[PDB]
């Protein structure tokens, strides 16, 4: 079906991303700039759907309307290379997601059954100003690509694709970006999924991990063991007073790779400020009462298709200047670990090489594949990857 | 998270 390896994409063809202002697979990019021009005349109708099947815009503000979203995409959303995991989406994390400064609800694309109104369908779009090499540009964020699996091999990816291109070329917009764990043309860089266990049990219980070949239930739990709270000085969660500095340390920090996003206060207070079961932020603030690091890591729970609900943590941002990475990831896994998590998912992008095998990271079996639509580039290292 | 790893 989709092919996960550069290997395993040499065999595929692609019938509909041929078609897309997207640089071909084999091609090596040595330019800057969007593969097409700007289209400054905008098809006005929706694109045809198959028959049965009918647009709707999504309006998240309604609690049913929403209630059809996550139910959507709690039962047909991205699984795990053995159908054993899926995603587990709460209300308040798709508003979290779905409604960041500048949202559009026309960007909140559904798919309904036109003779039952069920939903089998969605897209989303939300705006991202995405700094790429030496350009800023104002792009979107494509996720929650999803088609009910009744639907499947039906060919309504495509048109979710190209009608929400069109509501975004409506408004202005003419680039995107987005991620996936499948190979299309083109991946700009490719970034690898590690896995910190913090309650092994529950884990190899659900075969989640397993047990390495010779260790014990007992062994395992002693070797991912940690301190029962965090080692770094003033260490405190995110307040509404640092909003300002923590835009302050991530823009500087984020400088340093080539695919970040330009986040404005406000979004950044979005993104950032803490929600319980959402997304958590704790600073280092030092003696002198300035706030000089931050680390973060969103709640985004995982379903168990045999099972009863696995608690994930997901590095987010985490920005060091005068407290250690490796500590502040270390405080990372501790204040997760009381948090009651399971899990500490991170990706090997920015500097999370540095301290992954050191922080008794496992090498996960999923890449994450980070694409630019409508934009030549040349492809970067996962290390440069800060999205 | 556009995609689901686990430990490989
Ligand atoms: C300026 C504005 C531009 C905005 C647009 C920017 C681009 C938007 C990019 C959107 C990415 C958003 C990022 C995310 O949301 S990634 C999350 C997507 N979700 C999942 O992978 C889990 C649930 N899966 C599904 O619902 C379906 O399997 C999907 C929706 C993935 C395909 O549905 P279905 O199974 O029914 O397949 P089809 O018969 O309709 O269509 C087959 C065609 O679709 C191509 N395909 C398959 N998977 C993807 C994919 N993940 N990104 C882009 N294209 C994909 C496929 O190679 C083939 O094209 P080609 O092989 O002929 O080329």
């Amino acid at each position: 079906g989709p092919a996960k390896t550069m290997e395993e994409a040499s065999k595929r063809s692609y019938q509909f991303w041929d078609t897309q202002p997207v640089p071909k697979l084999g091609e090596v990019v040595n330019t800057h700039g969007p593969v097409e021009p700007d289209k400054d005349n905008i098809r006005q109708e929706p694109y045809t759907l198959p028959q049965g099947f009918t647009w709707d815009a999504l309006d998240l503000g309604d609690r049913g309307v929403l209630k059809e979203l996550y139910t959507l995409l709690n039962e047909n959303y991205v699984e795990d290379d053995d159908n054993m995991f899926r995603f587990d989406y709460s209300p308040e994390f798709l508003l979290w997601a779905l409604r960041p400064p500048g949202w559009l609800p026309q960007w909140h694309c559904g798919v309904r059954v036109v003779s039952s109104r069920k939903l089998v369908g969605f897209i989303s779009a939300i705006p991202a100003n995405i700094h790429i090499y030496d350009t800023e540009k104002k792009m979107v964020e494509i996720n929650f690509l999803c088609v009910h699996k009744k639907l499947r091999s039906k060919r309504v990816a495509p048109v979710l694709i190209r009608e929400i291109t069109r509501r975004v070329h409506l408004e202005g917009i003419f680039q995107a970006v987005y991620t996936a764990g499948v190979v299309l043309p083109k991946p700009v860089g490719t970034c690898r999924y590690w896995h910190r266990s913090l309650n092994p049990r529950k884990l190899i219980e659900v075969k989640f991990s397993h047990l390495s070949r010779n260790m014990t239930m007992q062994r395992t739990m002693k070797l991912y063991r940690l301190p029962e709270t965090p080692k770094t000085a003033g260490l405190r969660p995110m307040e509404t007073k640092d909003i300002p500095v923590v835009h302050q340390l991530l823009t500087r920090y984020l400088k340093q790779f080539h695919l970040t996003p330009v986040m404005s206060q406000e979004e950044v207070e979005h993104w950032f400020y803490p929600q319980e079961n959402i997304i958590d932020t704790f600073v280092v603030e030092n003696a002198n009462g300035e706030v000089t690091d931050f680390l973060s890591f969103y709640t985004l729970p995982s379903t168990i298709m045999n099972h009863k609900s696995l608690k994930a943590a997901y590095s987010f941002y985490n920005v060091h200047t005068q407290t250690p990475l490796l500590d502040l990831m270390s405080d990372a896994l501790v204040l997760a670990k009381m948090k009651g998590f399971d899990v500490f998912n991170a990706l090997d992008l920015m500097e999370n090489k540095t301290f992954l095998e050191k922080l008794k990271f496992g090498i996960g079996d999923g890449n994450l594949q980070y694409y630019l639509y409508n934009w030549k580039c040349p492809s970067m290292g996962a290390e440069k990857v800060g999205l | 998270g556009n995609c689901f790893s686990k430990p490989r």
